[PDB]
């Protein structure tokens, strides 16, 4: 088995209102994201004959 | 000359950065007091009650 890594999608920022300029909301929201993985595998093909 | 000025530390400024709000807080503190040696040596007048 071969395991590959897949990167997540994109987030977005926030437009802070003028009122919250001095509070702790000035930095805006937080963008989260986690990785993901996929897998590969194989199958077997065979045939025989006699003389 | 009956009064003194006990003091531990002078006036000190101290700035701090608060990146969570991008404000730059400023602090100034000092420690002082007013004490007299003996329980006498002051008189104050007053208006009529």
């Amino acid at each position: 088995i071969l395991t590959m890594l897949v990167e997540p999608d994109a987030g977005r920022a926030t437009w802070v209102a003028a009122s919250a300029y001095g509070s702790d909301n000035t930095t805006g929201s937080e963008v989260t994201g986690a990785l993901t993985e996929i897998h590969f595998s194989t199958y077997k093909l065979a045939a025989k004959s006699f003389i | 000359d009956n009064f003194v000025m006990p003091r531990q530390r002078a006036v000190t400024v101290e700035r701090e950065r608060q990146a969570g709000k991008q404000r730059d807080a400023y602090y100034v503190t000092q420690r002082v007091n007013l004490q007299r040696y003996f329980e006498n040596g002051v008189v104050s007048g007053a208006y009529a009650a």
